[PDB]
């Protein structure tokens, strides 16, 4: 019967664990459900998952849900309403915005991979050599491949905090990274931008077993990144070799601005770092995107005058939905993991 | 009207274990044979003799059309060996499922969702490590040996004392022997030098060493206790306390009587010098799966986590369950 | 609605067959074995033989032991039919000649024992003729243990002329024993067929095999396998034949009644399942009597499970509904009222 | 409410003559009422008469009398099955049940008495017309019996005056065909096929088939059919007479000779209706006439036939009879009908 999907719900909504996060997606399928001329709201409501406003969104959609509390329930309203006030998100435990995140990279590839003329990575190589020479790449006359174009623009890190030291000390958000100096480890998991090896992931979103390191947020950095930024998944830094991406695009858009479609082509690059970075785990999306959203890296954009997207389409749906389904059964089973934690409790 | 009951049914290497949910009694228990077995050191490999199982199971021995059906699968299934029990069940059986992880049935039987299992079967002896009362694929670990091959060795070991248990009624002797004359050691090697159906032999510590040792049998992997241990290590630091404390022995090859008390003291000494190591041994181990799954099919939340017919309308079986 | 549903055990020498009524088919057939949990019934004691000493409860039809056939109740009610039985009506077949006290034994068992609401103990020959539709004729049963060749009138057996041979299919099998192993080399009993004249057939001297051993060719052993129920002289029986038991059995009726019997021969049994029995009855009847009769011999083909299909035809019976055992009669006139009622 | 049902199931027989209506009505009557003692005693003393046809009106107006008590499915279907029951010698089968099942009262009622000197005097009155070649002083009752079972030896020659002052000896139906031996359950009840309780079933004996030849004019089965077999107008009755008289002449005012005599007379009665010669009805009827009677009123004798006031044990086992006998007669229709609605 289908009340048992609702009080399912119902009863989703009581856990211990529940976030902002959580409560948007499940919510939607709720209206979703519950309803059945309404699409553009779990479209609005999603634009703002990718940016991370929850914090709007949660109340628009509890605003909606009264105003059309005509074909939804006293129930819904009831329990969605007691909830919200009290929601807060932890980076260490806010893991279906990193389902959605690693699948989301994944759609970011097909793109690229849709987007055919990969000789704008090629180009760029002819603009890393003269900025680390000593450490200059010399490799395929073509890439060919996303996979030849990912792995070289992953060598960045080639670049030592040498070259890019001008560069990160005026940003006034990289002093305050919160990575701790811990040297925690390394650890076995079965996804890698969600990180947390116990996590309850689908077998169709498994990987092979690789080993992901554990990294710890030293809290009392004054002004940590994951004190100023919640919902940004799993942050004890921000992205410092993104400084690096930096020298060879200054390089690079100095001389290619004489060519008209640079704007496609630096796109085409972030949006590669941005993805292979959070499927590879080395960061989040936002670690990444508040970088080089930064007064002083904008500027170099402006002069040429380039719009970045910084990877941003529009159609998440198919990772909203794959999530809203993650916290379904993530959210039954850890409830009654407390069920028989209960009543075992009760033969002692 | 009256709440339909539900089914449970774990289909093993050996034998098969049906009866109805919430019954504190499995109805059934029979040998898988279709003379072929369908299921594989834990993974079926003929499918087609299973659906036969199937028949009897939801049939003769039972007595699916208006009865839910809970198969239960095993840790690290392959998993299009999991869409499979998902369409037989619905379409060929048009039953009105949720397929779970046989280990996290016995921890469940416990009465906790964390810790570390040890389930000696007949086909494959695992070490799952649950947590949150999920199976966590980066630790599982398993060993090709298990309960027939020591019923085999049993053969071999009386086969030199003398008597010859040679004919197939006969080999049931053997295993009727195995099952409980038998026993864990906690010091092999003194018990070997103590040394120095009841037709008596010496040969009841060493057959379930080989469960420590597998080099008897001539395998070269290591003792359960280790696959423990190992497993263990690939688990974070930070749990490792609690899987240390909830060690289940479980499995109906484990109803050898002793491997307690030496299971503690072999990771005990393998383990920290300082954690906390605690075996939880439950007498029904020979049914802890089953049971495991009569609660759940009787918990009223689960009732949402199954699969509905038009929700069936296989991939359903990743992302709907675990 | 729903009144209850009745439940059928022919009760045989080699297996029990078991079902409900108003159904076309045995749902449960299996060994009348017990093995000694403290028992083991039915065919899984058949796999554990090793640590464990088989008794068969009936023998030559009739029941030996009570204790273990007992048994084989509760495992049909309960756990190969998977029904309590107080809910269901339980009628029960019964072989020819049954002494007294088992017929009183039964009825002790299953109102005490079983409790359950109705029961009923019936010639196991008889039903088989109500399969047959008919209700007078000569029914030559063949179980795995007993043959029978019973007359039964308007419904009823003549206790007199009730004829028995202990020449079975057990029998048979164990004879073959002799013959397979003399020709130097379970069964395929699914080969064997009974000539029409069986010394032609025997001037004439297919291809059988499984993976161990080899393929063997059934030898000429097959027609003088079933040959032993028509000369028993193979197993050194001097004990009649089928053709004889049964003209013998004609004769010793009123010579009214005759020519119903001999147009009425029922064959019963999976003894008769051989094929060509049917001519042969025939053949050899035909010379033992008056050319006038008409001898017809009738097989039916469901005859393996005949018995069960008439008691399923007769307990599905809205006017089977006053001849069952209230328990409250067993409660006043004790178990005698099998012979009271069960006529 | 199953009950009442049955008996209008019952009902239908094709074969049920008049002792069946009375057997089956009264059973019905004695669960629908349940003071009506008076009613069913006053039921056997005429049924033990052969006396239906006045029962049968008690019976009819009895219903119209107490219909208030009954249902009005009783009260129609008697009134409508009353006037279309004839009687038959023959097939009369529940009669036959209800004197054999007499016959072991009455020996007992004899049996406990102990004076069984009776007979030892009539030895000495049989020796006077033709020992008994016995030695063993009469001292039990399988001799008294034996000893007057002898009195066959007083054969034609030594009775036939008596058997010409008969004019019902005359009219006689036994055929004189050789019709041979049938191997019998019991002897009253001598048919093949009776359903016959545990209770009363014995050792199989051969027993003779008894032709009516109904050319008679006036034969016994005629005149009065209520008589089963062919209705043993028992000419060994009149050798009997014999020394009866001849017991009269010599012991004659004997204080207690009309007991003595009843000792006699109803014993021969029972043991030549449990052998299976005759019928009571008509040992009883050769004695019935005057030059008979005559006998025991030149001494003053008055001759209490075989009737017991105590026998409603016998009554109830033949309702037990046709009850039985009526029913499997209704399935028997149903399978025959439901097998030809298979074809």
């Amino acid at each position: 019967s289908y009340q048992k999907i609702e009080l399912s719900i119902s009863l989703s909504l009581d856990s211990p664990k529940l976030d902002e996060s959580d409560f948007i997606l499940l919510s939607v399928k709720y209206l979703e459900k519950s309803l059945g001329e309404f699409s553009g709201f779990f479209e609005d409501i999603e634009k703002l998952y990718f940016k991370q406003n929850y914090k709007e969104a949660i109340e628009k959609i509890l605003d909606f849900c009264k105003k059309n509390e005509s074909l939804l329930s006293e129930q819904v309203v009831q329990r969605l309403a007691e909830v919200a006030p009290r929601l807060k998100s932890n980076p260490k435990d806010n893991e279906s915005r990193r389902l959605y995140e690693t699948l989301y990279a994944d759609h970011l590839e097909s793109v690229i991979k849709q987007e055919s003329d990969l000789s704008v990575f090629n180009e760029l190589r002819d603009s890393y050599n003269a900025v680390k020479p000593e450490y200059a790449v010399t490799h395929e006359t073509e890439i060919k491949t996303l996979d030849e174009a990912k792995q070289f623009i992953l060598s960045f890190v080639m670049l030592n905090d040498n070259v890019e030291l001008p560069l990160k000390a005026q940003s006034e958000r990289y002093p305050k990274k919160d990575r701790s100096r811990e040297e925690l480890g390394n650890t076995p998991s079965a996804n890698p931008g969600i990180m947390k090896p116990n996590s309850p992931n689908f077998t169709d979103n498994l990987v092979p077993v690789r080993d992901v390191p554990k990294i710890a947020i030293n809290e009392k950095v004054a002004g940590g990144y994951s004190k100023t930024k919640p919902t940004t998944p799993f942050v004890a830094s921000l992205s410092g070799t993104t400084y690096s991406l930096m020298v060879v695009l200054t390089d690079y858009i100095e001389k290619h601005k004489t060519d008209k479609d640079i704007e496609k082509k630096v796109n085409q690059i972030i949006n590669l770092w941005i993805s292979s970075y959070i499927k590879e785990g080395y960061h989040s999306y936002s670690e990444v995107v508040d970088v080089l959203t930064e007064p002083f890296l904008q500027s170099i954009f402006d002069k040429a005058n380039i719009k970045l997207n910084y990877g941003v389409l529009d159609d998440t749906h198919a990772e909203f939905r794959k999530a809203q389904d993650y916290v379904f059964g993530l959210t039954i089973q850890s409830a009654m993991h407390h069920e028989l934690q209960e009543r075992f409790k009760n033969k002692e | 009207e009256e709440e339909i009951a539900a089914l449970v049914i774990d289909n093993g290497s050996g034998m098969c274990k049906a009866g109805f949910a919430g019954d504190d009694a499995p109805r059934a228990v029979f040998p898988s044979i279709v003379l072929k077995y369908p299921i594989e050191h834990g993974i079926v490999t003929n499918w087609d003799d299973m659906e036969k199982i199937w028949h009897h199971t939801f049939y003769n021995e039972l007595r699916p059309e208006e009865h839910p059906v809970l198969l239960t699968e095993a840790p690290l299934n392959p998993k299009a060996n999991r869409e499979k029990m998902t369409q037989i069940m619905f379409e060929t059986f048009n039953t009105p499922m949720y397929v779970a992880i046989q280990a996290v049935l016995s921890l469940y039987a416990s009465g906790r969702t964390t810790g570390i299992v040890m389930d000696s079967g007949d086909g494959v002896t695992h070490t799952v490590p649950i947590y949150e009362g999920y199976a966590l694929p980066h630790a599982i670990l398993r060993l090709d040996l298990a309960g027939r091959d020591l019923t085999d060795y049993l053969m071999k070991i009386l086969t030199e004392r003398g008597y010859s248990f040679t004919t197939t009624a006969e080999r049931e002797i053997v295993r009727d022997i195995k099952e409980k004359l038998c026993y864990v050691a906690l010091d092999f090697e003194q018990e070997m030098a103590t040394a120095a159906v009841i037709t008596i032999g010496n040969e009841r510590f060493r057959c379930p060493e080989a469960l420590f040792q597998p080099s008897f049998l001539g395998m070269e992997s290591c003792g359960i206790h280790e696959t423990t241990f190992n497993s263990i290590m690939k688990c974070d630091v930070d749990i490792r306390k609690d899987l240390y404390a909830n060690t289940v022995l479980s499995g109906g090859t484990t109803m050898y009587p002793g491997i307690a008390d030496r299971m503690q003291k072999e990771i005990t000494a393998l383990a920290p010098s300082t954690m906390k190591i605690k075996i939880i041994a439950p007498p029904e181990r020979k049914y802890s799966v089953w049971i495991g799954g009569s609660i759940l099919a009787s918990l009223s939340t689960f009732q949402q986590m199954w699969i509905s017919k038009q929700e069936y309308d296989p991939s359903i079986v990743h992302r709907k369950c675990f």
